């Protein structure tokens, strides 16, 4: 299972084995919370962290299942 | 510029 990283830079899906045993995508909101929404900054991870404020951490263990709505297709 | 929840081509506006 691999992961994509909206946080790092660019974005690519990188295999996490090592500490992280799957993935994770994040959400919260940028410099300004435009009208967009937040963000969506996945990755990797160990466990589903950060759950006490308003972090909308989340997971995926699978080929690649961070994919958020990036390119919308149609 | 970023990955939002609704676009991937760094949109500035």
């Amino acid at each position: 299972i691999v992961c994509h990283t909206t946080a790092t830079s660019p974005i690519s899906a990188v295999t996490c084995p090592p500490g992280e045993n799957l993935c994770y995508r994040k959400m919260w909101c940028d410099a300004f919370c435009s009208s967009r929404g937040k963000v969506v900054e996945l990755g990797c991870a160990a466990t589903c962290p950060s759950k006490k404020p308003y972090e909308e951490v989340t997971c995926c263990s699978t080929d690649k299942c961070n994919p958020h709505p990036k390119q919308r297709p149609g | 510029m970023r990955y939002y929840e609704s676009s991937l081509k760094s949109y500035p506006d």
